């Protein structure tokens, strides 16, 4: 899934 | 009577990042660097992690992140790299960054985009597809060195060393990272990944191709065990 993180931007967290 | 070192780092980061233009910035950045130079893994209650010598199963991430604090001005946390892993080459658009190795050894490769067309006869290995040949852009490889907890902090800025790749060398490694401002995809500040291309001494010109986040790279959060940063 994609999460908008402040620590690596748009991140595919999987 | 004395706040924890990580509290003091967060306070100084807030003062420092509220760009080059502001006055007092260089002095505040120097003070922040001196605080980071003093930081050790034990100050964050993080024990150094050593290799398992076992393969990494497909369901676990190669890298994890411990969140410490974030404001609109900066983000503060720890990235923890397992043995044999890398954070692929990426940029930090319009951002400053500061990194301090906590344990282990990392190889940091530092690069910048040069702001040109690929010459028609140029070839790479592996060969590029047509859409990739259209998209490649010139860059400069500025440095490629190994860093440990004794190296002191590494800095990047919007226009220098803004692209970096971070490899865990001979086992797990971890580093504290400060980004300022943090990423903000909805504000148009996102993280872009790149490949450096080998055609067929530093600084030297290279070719850069923007690429999706690698299939075998992602990062998951894990609990931060150290002293807490309080408003
Ligand atoms: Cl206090
Ligand atoms: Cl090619
Ligand atoms: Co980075």
């Amino acid at each position: 899934y994609i999460v908008k993180t402040f620590w690596s931007g748009s991140h595919r967290q999987c | 009577n004395m706040a924890s070192l990580i509290q003091r780092i967060a306070r100084q980061a807030s003062l420092t990042f509220r760009a080059p233009m502001q006055p007092g910035f260089p002095e505040n950045l120097s003070k922040l660097k001196s605080l980071l130079t003093q930081l050790r893994a034990e100050d964050l209650n993080i024990a150094p992690r050593k290799a398992t010598l076992q393969p990494l199963p497909p369901n676990l991430p190669p890298v994890t992140y411990m969140h410490i604090y974030e404001t609109d001005g900066f983000s503060l946390g720890v990235f923890l790299l397992k043995s044999g892993t890398s954070i692929p080459l990426h940029d930090h658009p319009g951002m400053h960054g500061m990194l301090k190795v906590l344990y282990g050894t990392v190889r940091i490769s530092c690069m910048d985009k040069l702001d040109r067309a690929l010459p028609p006869e140029q070839q790479f290995e592996p060969p590029l597809q047509p859409r990739e040949r259209e998209a490649v852009r010139p860059g400069v490889l500025r440095s490629r060195a190994e860093y440990t907890e004794a190296s002191g902090p590494c800095i990047l800025t919007p226009h220098r060393d803004n692209l970096h790749q971070i490899d865990a060398v001979e086992g797990p490694a971890a580093f504290l990272d400060i980004l300022a401002p943090p990423y903000d995809p909805d504000d148009g500040r996102d993280c872009h990944y790149y490949r450096v291309l080998e055609p067929v001494d530093l600084p030297r010109e290279v070719w850069l191709l923007e690429t999706p986040q690698a299939d075998d790279f992602w990062c998951e959060g894990e609990p931060y065990p150290g002293p807490k940063v309080f408003p």
